[PDB]
């Protein structure tokens, strides 16, 4: 089962994570049945 | 295929489905059939498992 739980909150702090408390709800449960032992964030480029 | 064939000879369309168990949670489930809700009696209840 792959779980990915998720939150979504409104900050104004400039560079570090905001002290606070905020429970993330379960968003969706997925049927991967793979095994996942590594990870990578993937961005956007802004090209002028 | 002529339409003048006989039935050993007429074209037939097969759709094979194959169902398979893998170790990954089964997600192609049937459908479920659902009784109609009744309250305020002591019942039996199986909602979601
Ligand atoms: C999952 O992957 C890791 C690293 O590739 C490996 O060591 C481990 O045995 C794998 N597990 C299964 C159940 O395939």
């Amino acid at each position: 089962y792959f779980k990915i739980y998720s939150k979504h909150t409104p900050i104004n702090l400039v560079r570090d994570l905001p002290q606070g408390f905020s429970a993330l709800e379960p968003l969706v449960d997925l049927p991967i049945g793979i095994n996942i032992t590594r990870f990578q964030t993937l961005l956007a480029l802004h090209r002028s | 295929f002529q339409p003048t064939n006989g039935v050993g000879y007429q074209p037939y369309r097969v759709v094979v489905l194959s169902f398979e168990l893998l170790h990954a949670p089964a997600t192609v489930c049937g459908p479920k059939k659902s009784t109609n809700l009744v309250k305020n009696k002591c019942v039996n209840f199986n909602f979601n498992g």
